[PDB]
């Protein structure tokens, strides 16, 4: 049972056919040594001739176009980035200045010195 | 008011978000399988990142 | 499970998988047929769902 | 030989050039479809002449005259030889003309207006209670002040 | 149910929505067939004026590689959000029975095999685009405050 066992009940119910699930053998997808020139997996089922279709996720590639034949694709994808969810990290001394202000702190600090030289300056000038 | 709005809600956010973020940093590192094609997407790629 | 993971960014490359057949076989062009009429259906994915 | 290659103003596939009227030939139009076509023939190696289509219509067939449109019927009809263009691949086209791999997926997106931080200034300070309770605050104040003196 | 959305008057984008079978996509195409006044538009610069005269109260459906493209021309004001509805591709096209359109086909291949694809993607989209490297920036996730208040 799965996504690909529905979509050859699919195929099998819109182009009328019995079919048998195999499972191949080596477990291995399809490959070309380049000393035997043999492929391997579902591909050298089909090239072989031990298989008679595949509906599986195999790869489409330029390399598998020259011995067999491929439809057009059903599902489309592509590289994505796995992370991990970003839970809560302990923020520690940090939250002593972690809201309203990066940089704003050392303006109100700057501000504080010039409020208070003005009032010393206003303060004692009278004479 | 804004220490109430940081208490409230507490919606953490990703650091990582495009491709181009794995090349901006080097603090979080990032890695591929020993074998296959993706590793060979990445030895033939062409684009500078 | 345990949901602690998560996908970022958009797709890096083209990449699709379709239905094998072998070269010089009858049934492929039936079975794309097939195949664009699942696409155009939607029924694909509703199975992705 | 030859080869008939059609395709359909669209941006930024096919674009005109600055200096269209001082070209002539293949090179008058460029974007993506024209490089592309231009890769295709360097990988086959074969002559091909750039043509645009007459009705500015994609591909379509009408069900009262059972006739294509289009670039499907240039194929059809034998009026064109390859079609680079970026036509949806249906149904209904394959059973008529025969397609390659997609080369580019796509799929149906969400445009928004994109909202920016658009903050003012020291209007964003009066915000949260009004513009006008405040006079009123002021007026209280000197009154009260009016009451202790 | 405050900001509208709606597609294209005539195309496979309506034929989509009308002929679907989820109840979530049966409830937009019952929104955008029901809607008062109407949503649809004649041409793409039609969808583009009802979408910039909003102010983020109307949006418009369109096609992927479009809308990455109208994101990339100025004056930058679109952006693409949310993953694709379906699965459509462009692919070249030959008629039935013509000798040319398996080696084409495989030039296809070699060509997406080897990423020049993706470079002329990068040369079509991003380079000639009046818009600058983005998607994100100089940390435009507002985590604190403004300081226009403080300012
Ligand atoms: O034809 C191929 N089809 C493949 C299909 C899949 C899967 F996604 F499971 F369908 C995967 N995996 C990706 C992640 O999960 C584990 C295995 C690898 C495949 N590979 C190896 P590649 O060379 O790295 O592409 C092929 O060759
Ligand atoms: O075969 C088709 N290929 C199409 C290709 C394109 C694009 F390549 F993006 F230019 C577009 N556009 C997207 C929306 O704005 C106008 C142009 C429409 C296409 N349509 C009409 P549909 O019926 O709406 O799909 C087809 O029929």
């Amino acid at each position: 049972e799965g996504y690909c066992v529905d979509l050859a009940a699919e195929i099998a119910k819109h182009c009328g056919f019995k079919y048998k699930l195999t499972i191949v053998g080596d477990g291995k997808y399809g490959a070309r040594d380049a000393d035997t020139k043999i492929w391997n997996g579902m591909v050298g089922e089909l090239v072989y001739g031990k298989a008679d279709i595949a509906i599986a996720p195999l790869t489409i590639t330029l390399v598998r176009e020259e011995v067999i034949d491929f439809s057009k694709p059903f599902m489309s994808l592509g590289i994505s980035i796995m992370i991990k969810k970003p839970q809560k990290s302990k923020p520690g001394v940090f939250s002593f200045l972690d809201p309203l202000a990066y940089e704003i702190w050392m303006c109100i600090v700057f501000a504080y010195i010039g409020v208070s030289v003005v009032l010393f300056l206003v303060s004692r000038f009278s004479p | 008011a804004n220490l109430a709005a940081f208490l409230t809600v507490e919606r953490m956010v990703s650091p990582i978000e495009s491709a181009e973020d794995l090349s901006k940093q080097t603090e979080i590192a990032y890695g591929t399988l020993d074998s296959g094609s993706t590793k060979e997407f990445f030895r033939r790629s062409k684009i500078a990142v | 499970k345990p949901c602690d993971t998560m996908k970022v960014g958009g797709n890096l490359d083209s990449k699709g998988y379709g239905i094998a057949t072998p070269k010089g076989s009858s049934l492929g062009a039936a079975v794309n047929l097939a195949v664009l009429k699942l696409a155009e259906q939607g029924a694909l994915d509703k199975l992705k769902n | 030989r030859t080869y008939i290659v059609t395709t359909i103003l669209e941006d930024p596939y096919v674009m005109l050039k600055k200096n269209a009227n001082q070209f002539e030939g293949n090179d008058r139009y460029e974007g993506y479809c024209v490089e592309l076509a231009a890769e295709i023939a360097k990988h086959v190696g074969y002559s091909y002449r750039l043509e645009i289509v007459s009705d500015g219509k994609y591909g379509a067939r009408d069900p009262d005259t059972k006739a294509w449109n289009g670039m499907v019927g240039e194929l059809v009809y034998g009026r064109a030889d390859v079609a680079v263009a970026p036509l949806t691949i249906t149904l209904v086209r394959e059973e008529v003309i025969d397609f390659s791999k997609p080369f580019m997926s796509l799929g149906i997106s969400i445009m928004i207006k994109k909202p920016q931080k658009s903050k003012p200034g020291v209007f964003s300070f009066l915000d949260p209670l009004a513009y006008e309770i405040w006079m009123c605050i002021v007026f209280a104040y000197i009154g009260v002040s009016v009451v202790l003196f | 149910t405050e900001i509208a959305y709606g597609t294209l008057e005539a195309g496979s984008t309506k034929e989509f929505f009308r002929r679907s079978k989820i109840a979530v996509f049966e409830k937009m195409w019952t929104y955008m067939k029901s809607a008062e006044p109407s949503v649809f538009v004649r041409t793409t610069e039609e969808g583009m004026i009802r979408v910039r005269k909003s102010k983020g109260k109307y949006a418009y459906l369109l096609e992927s590689t479009m809308n990455e493209y109208i994101e990339q021309r100025k004056p930058c004001d679109t952006m693409k959000v949310g993953g694709n509805l379906d699965s459509k591709g462009y692919g070249i096209a030959t008629p039935k029975g013509s000798a040319l359109g398996a080696p084409v086909n495989l030039a296809v291949l070699k060509l997406a095999e080897q990423g020049a694809l993706d470079k002329l993607k990068a040369k079509w989209w991003y380079d000639k685009g009046e818009c600058g490297s983005k998607d994100s920036g100089s940390k435009d996730k507002t985590s604190a405050l403004s300081l226009s208040n403080v300012a």
